[PDB]
């Protein structure tokens, strides 16, 4: 019950701020480790 | 908090968002005039 609260109070924070966090890792990714973001599809 | 309130819905689905809250509220504010009345007292420390 307790724990069906906090996890449901938790899927709503993340799924509300999915794109922001998604943008700023590929930011953090693209300034830090490499600029070539094409990992998927690669190697052909 | 067993109903559900609903209103106007002011932002738009013009982006591929993944969800929204869908629960909207409103508050009104109004202002009226209506020359009330007003009691006179003297005041215990100075008479005045």
């Amino acid at each position: 019950n307790r724990l069906e609260s906090i996890l449901s109070r938790f899927d709503a924070d993340w799924t509300a701020s999915d794109e922001a966090r998604r943008e700023a890792k590929n930011d953090l990714f693209f300034s830090r480790v490499s600029q070539w973001d094409d990992w998927l599809s690669q190697y052909t | 908090a067993d109903d559900i309130p609903s209103f106007q819905n002011p932002n738009d689905w013009v982006f591929p968002w993944l969800t929204q809250d869908t629960i909207q509220i409103a508050e009104f504010y109004e202002v009226v005039e209506k020359k009330e009345t007003a009691f006179i007292y003297q005041d215990p420390v100075t008479g005045e």
